[PDB]
């Protein structure tokens, strides 16, 4: 067949853009790594919150968190770091990241793209 | 009408 781990990233994304493709799953806590644009040596970490925009029909809110980079690290707001997305989303796939706001986002599951049915 | 860009959910740890 063909020999490949795709996990979950993407790469080339418009702010504006992961929205729509995290709103179309319609999968709350839906994750996804993104190559920032232009951006120096930096990141993008979103996830369709279970929260609606107004109520059962509306497109899941989108939580866009900019991940920082500290000499191949990670982090996020914080003093922490991580080896990479990996230890980061993972270490926070269990815990959660906390919205100044009051609100905390959950990593269920990814983001894929490409479907299997058509 | 052009979309600039998306506004980001602050964190706790930060200021």
């Amino acid at each position: 067949g063909s020999s490949g781990s795709s996990g979950w990233y993407h790469g080339h994304m418009s702010g504006g853009q992961a929205e729509t493709l995290l709103q179309a799953k319609g999968e709350p806590w839906t994750f996804l790594v993104r190559e920032s644009l232009s951006q120096p040596g930096d990141f993008v970490l979103s996830v369709l919150s279970d929260q609606p925009k107004a109520g059962p029909g509306s497109p899941l809110r989108v939580t866009h968190i900019k991940v920082m980079c500290e000499g191949g690290r990670y982090t996020v707001g914080g003093l922490e770091t991580f080896d990479s997305l990996t230890d980061l989303v993972e270490h926070f796939k269990k815990t959660g990241i906390e919205e100044a706001s009051g609100a905390f986002v959950y990593l269920r599951q990814p983001y894929y793209s490409g479907p299997s049915s058509g | 009408m052009d979309n600039q860009g998306v506004i980001y959910s602050d964190l706790n740890l930060p200021p």
